[PDB]
């Protein structure tokens, strides 16, 4: 499973089956044989295989990172705390890229269910994913492949000083 | 191995790596310095012994 908020589903609501005609058709047969044939020994292997994963029940843990100083407070060629900040850094990033990774998904699975009306029925997924994609823009693009806390710390100096001359330019 | 072994082995290479970068910088100012003024120890270019030099009264006075 999973959990239902960071993985949204509207409700499913499907119609009723209303048959105007008179002639059977062959997919409530393939329903009824795929229940009886298929569905039943799955159930039941799946029953035994679960039965004996509950003779035996131990976990996996998510791994936790407490939170190390930043590269902000790292002083210059300090390397035991530039290291700790550029590992933060790298696990930040590999983070905000799986988060962008979500959000694609939801886009698509709402371009997918929401059929042909998906050009009004997903602005709201369309929003995030234009949020999400401009703040992972802002944050991490055009660093190169020798990315670093301190070439991104150089990106965010540079775009705060545009804003800052954007809005002193505007006063 | 451990990502906790290999995560603080590595914060113990760069502390020895790091050591070691800064003492050189350091190696090199010092033979800069050395070299220039002449006060250290290195670079001690030999000169004239004055223990060679016979203080005695001599023939002449004039000396």
């Amino acid at each position: 499973s999973w959990d239902k908020d960071v993985y949204p589903e509207p409700p499913r609501r499907t119609p009723a089956p209303s048959p105007q005609t008179s002639l059977p058709n062959p997919i409530t047969y393939l329903t009824k044989a795929f229940d009886l044939l298929v569905d039943r020994p799955v159930t039941l292997v799946r029953e035994f295989i679960e039965r004996q994963h509950a003779k035996n029940k131990y976990y996996y843990y998510h791994r936790e990172f407490r939170r190390v100083p930043d590269i902000t407070e790292c002083h210059e060629k300090d390397v035991l705390c530039m290291f700790e900040a550029e590992m933060q850094w790298k696990r930040d990033y590999k983070v905000d890229q799986e988060i962008v990774n979500i959000i694609q998904e939801r886009l698509k699975a709402c371009q997918q269910r929401e059929g042909e009306s998906h050009r009004q029925n997903c602005a709201k997924e369309l929003q995030q994913f234009t949020q999400v994609v401009k703040a992972y823009q802002d944050r991490y693009h055009d660093l190169g492949a020798h990315y670093s806390a301190r070439k991104c710390l150089a990106k965010q100096k540079q775009r705060m000083l545009a804003e800052r001359k954007a809005t002193k330019e505007a006063a | 191995d451990a990502p906790e072994k290999n995560y603080e082995r590595t914060m113990a290479i760069l502390q020895i790596e790091s050591e070691k970068a800064e003492l050189r910088l350091k190696e090199l100012e010092v033979r800069r310095l050395m070299r220039a003024k002449g006060d250290g120890p290195w670079f001690q270019y030999p000169t004239i012994d004055k223990a060679l030099i016979d203080h005695s009264p001599k023939a002449t006075p004039d000396n």
